[PDB]
């Protein structure tokens, strides 16, 4: 359950808050009744309210209107800048930080014990979140061959078997795996190839890929509030 | 006493400096002298709702619920006192025939 | 509330208007300002006289709250019901609550049961039964001679008749016996009183009139229902509502007033002889028994009273009036009452 | 209930007027009839009217012509000018002037305590009618915030919120706000752009209102008469 709270503003009057919510000035009377409010019900100061504290409100006192409020359904627009940031992070999951150092393992892309987790250096487990929890995510599973992963079979990719030939036949086998591997994770709303080269040994190409937009993520964690749960069982 | 307050937004509130002799402020605050003594009347009005409170008509009234008149030149203070006792009349007794006596 | 009135509000509005502003100088008959004012002082006097009457009836309402008197709601008329058999009975018979009585009589359609099983012994000849109109309200009061149907069936039974007109049946309390009887409530808080004592002994709705009859260390009850009768089940309540009122260590009684049974038969002449018929008997008949079945305690029945009550019927339509079985007032004790016995009237 | 009263012209007939209302000469013994007359129905002159003032009507004499009629279905050729504009002057009502002094509210449009009450100059209260009532309502409604009004949400405009950047994107937005704050009035029937500019700072646009016709307005006003309100609840 949840419901509405209005702090009093300054010489507001029950209709016009009735008018504001409700829609109509005539619920003034629910409303008193509801908070139990005597006649004098929006005094001008506190000394007026020490006359009875309990049955009176004065200016910045809250009160309560009785009406299931849900948080989906909400104008996007209304919402913060930084709500917005907080929203989309937890969208996109806090995960405990295992691609530091990036050069090591981008060394030794194809072998296994590359990565290991990190210290946030405030002597707390170390932490990516948003971006840069997609980032560990989407490099981790290229990075994992296919069938590895123990509970998992389809988790990876079999990118660690395309060490073929300079043809643009393996490029074409490289590029499809690619966008399998990508297109395998949910929050990938798709992905795409953008340019790619061949140097003799080294290939090279480039990727783009479009996460979940704001107002999608904004929406799964609101309807999420029905639940409580706000993690990700993906 | 809300009659500014729930008033038509545009429409000025103080008396303007332009004008000493501003028509619009006066007919406001003759509604709302108006209205704030309807307001002080009907708070003033609970005194009449309890016996205790109560004055000359509405006690004559609850006199008359009682079963007790008011007596010429009797005054509310002394008419309330009398109901009350009526109300809390011991009989049957020596001491209660010596107090009626 | 000052009980203001519209020509002070109006006035006092227009006052101030005028000191506000010296532009504003048009107040006639008809002028906008004039006639916004007007509305606005006509609502604050309803506003006035709607809060007047709201605070009285808000009093009353108090009244009844505080000391839990609530108003007394429409009785159910009851009366008892005569039964006679072919010869004396062998079998004792049972006769279980809810055995209907009913009436051929058409202009009286009401129908009566009993609240309570009767047994009638054997080598009996008739039996007398309470009975409780099912509808609520004054319809119950039927005259005499009216019930002559019983619903149980029973081959035994030989005629069915109440001999008495039934008059308990009433409808919703007025407020005037409200206020009295609150009246009574407050003479009766202090419990050893006469007044007291009459209080609780009328402290049973069913309860019409009681008369006390006082004497050295000895006090007599005189009590009657609205018909005129005392049952035993009625003492016993009010002796039972008398225990929290009465003083203690006198001695008590209670006991049926002295009721008198005025049967009347009356010839009456009429002017207009195409007038005769069932309707004009049965309406004078009507009047007659309304007339004693209002007498109260200790009334004594006046012949010429009752010869005014049946002439002004209709002073030109009724020519002469003659009683055949009346020839001198009666008086009445203090603890005595007059009913209606058969109620008879001949056309001519 | 309603009739027509027909004034007897020189040397006039009881045919011809039969003839002329009825359509049909036969109805003149029903107009002798209705109107007790007697053999000589209209005489020339007073002095013969003298003999028997009750039964005879002479020249200048008013007659009832016992025929429902109805204010409404009445061709607006026939009605005078000053009646047409008493007719649309009642459509369009009458209001207490509040828009006087056009240059301080026009100086502080957004703010409150902008418009106030005047006087006639005959010591009563000032009165707008017609265009000048209509001038007032719609510069009323354009300068009241939407919802700030008690008793009624939708009334008012969101132009105190419209004071945005200088781009093409705010002057549509506030032409449609413009447009639709127009049309909520019920007798505007339509409005809608003329030309705009911006000058940096200042916006500058025009509009064209086009009210009810002289037609509609005498049709609702004739057929009013029916109710005998005469007033307007829109």
């Amino acid at each position: 359950m949840r419901f509405k709270k209005h702090v009093v503003q300054h010489e507001e009057t029950m209709q016009a808050i009735a008018q504001r919510y409700y829609g109509d000035v005539s619920y003034w009377i629910d409303l008193v009744e509801h908070n139990n409010l005597k006649y004098p019900y929006l005094v001008e100061t506190d000394e007026e309210k020490m006359k009875d504290p309990e049955r009176l409100a004065s200016t910045g006192d809250t009160l309560i209107i009785p009406i299931e409020s849900d948080l989906t359904d909400v104008s996007a627009k209304e919402i913060n800048s930084r709500d917005k940031d907080v929203l989309v992070e937890l969208a996109l999951g806090r995960d405990l930080n295992i691609t530091a150092d990036e050069k090591y393992f981008n060394e030794h892309g194809t072998s296994d014990n590359i990565l290991a987790f990190s210290t946030n250096g405030n002597g707390d487990l170390d932490t990516v979140k948003g971006i840069d929890n997609m980032k560990q995510q989407l490099q981790a599973r290229l990075l994992t061959p296919r069938g590895s992963l123990m509970l998992h079979p389809n988790y990876g990719s079999d990118l660690h078997n395309l060490f073929g030939l300079n043809i643009p036949e393996q490029a074409t086998l490289i590029e499809m795996e690619v966008l399998r591997t990508l297109t395998s994770d949910n929050r990938v709303k798709s992905a795409n190839l953008i340019d790619w080269k061949i140097q003799g040994n080294v290939y090279s190409g480039q990727f783009s890929v479009e996460i979940k937009s704001v107002e999608e993520s904004i929406n799964f964690v609101l309807g999420q509030d029905e639940e409580g749960i706000f993690a990700l069982f993906e | 006493a809300n009659f500014l307050k729930n008033l038509h937004p545009l429409l000025r509130r103080d008396r303007n400096k332009k004008d000493n002799q501003d028509p619009n402020f006066a007919l406001i605050d003759a509604l709302n002298e108006e209205m704030n003594q309807v307001e002080k009347d009907a708070i003033e009005s609970k005194l009449q709702s309890s016996l205790k409170t109560s004055t000359s008509e509405y006690l004559d009234k609850f006199g008359d619920w009682f079963g007790v008149y008011r007596k010429t030149d009797e005054k509310d203070d002394v008419y309330r006192a009398r109901i009350i006792k009526y109300l809390l009349l011991k009989r049957g007794t020596n001491n209660a025939i010596i107090d009626a006596i | 509330m000052k009980t203001r009135k519209l020509t002070n509000i109006l006035s006092k509005l227009i006052d101030k208007t005028m000191a506000g502003t010296s532009k504003i100088t048009d107040f006639t008959p008809g002028s906008a300002s004039r006639s916004l004012l007007e509305a606005v002082s006509l609502e604050i006097e309803q506003f006035y006289i709607l809060t007047k009457e709201n605070i009285d009836w808000g009093i009353q309402e108090g009244i009844i709250e505080a000391f839990d008197f609530q108003k007394r709601q429409s009785k159910r008329a009851y009366g008892d019901v005569t039964i006679q058999f072919y010869q004396p009975l062998d079998m004792r018979m049972y006769i279980p609550a809810g055995t209907t009585f009913t009436s051929t009589r058409q202009e009286y359609p009401q129908q009566f049961e009993t609240l309570v099983d009767y047994y009638a012994e054997p080598d009996s000849t008739e039996i007398v039964v309470e009975v409780y109109c099912k509808e609520t309200g004054v319809a119950g009061n039927v005259p005499e001679g009216t019930i002559n149907t019983i619903a149980s069936g029973s081959s035994l039974i030989r005629s069915v008749n109440n001999e008495y007109s039934f008059n308990t049946g009433t409808k919703e309390e007025s407020q005037e016996d409200f206020k009295r009887r609150f009246h009574s409530f407050v003479e009766s808080r202090g419990r050893a009183t006469n007044k007291s004592v009459r209080y609780g002994a009328l402290q049973i709705p069913d309860v019409e009139g009681v008369y006390v009859y006082e004497e050295t260390g000895h006090i007599t009850v005189f009590a009657h229902d609205r018909n005129g009768n005392l049952s035993d089940t009625l003492k016993e309540d009010i002796i039972d509502a008398l225990q929290d009122y009465r003083p203690s260590g006198i001695m008590l009684d209670v006991t049926g007033v002295e009721k008198e049974e005025v049967n009347v038969s009356a010839t009456v002449t009429i002017s207009n002889k195409s007038r005769i018929g069932d309707t004009l008997q049965k309406h004078i008949e009507s009047v007659i028994r309304s007339y004693l079945n209002n007498l109260k305690t200790s009334d004594d029945l006046i012949i010429t009273d009752l010869i005014q009550a049946i002439m002004n019927i209709d002073d030109v339509l009724i020519y002469d009036v003659s009683f055949d079985n009346l020839d001198e007032n009666i008086i009445v004790p203090p603890q005595g009452i007059i009913r209606a016995g058969e109620i008879k009237v001949e056309l001519k």
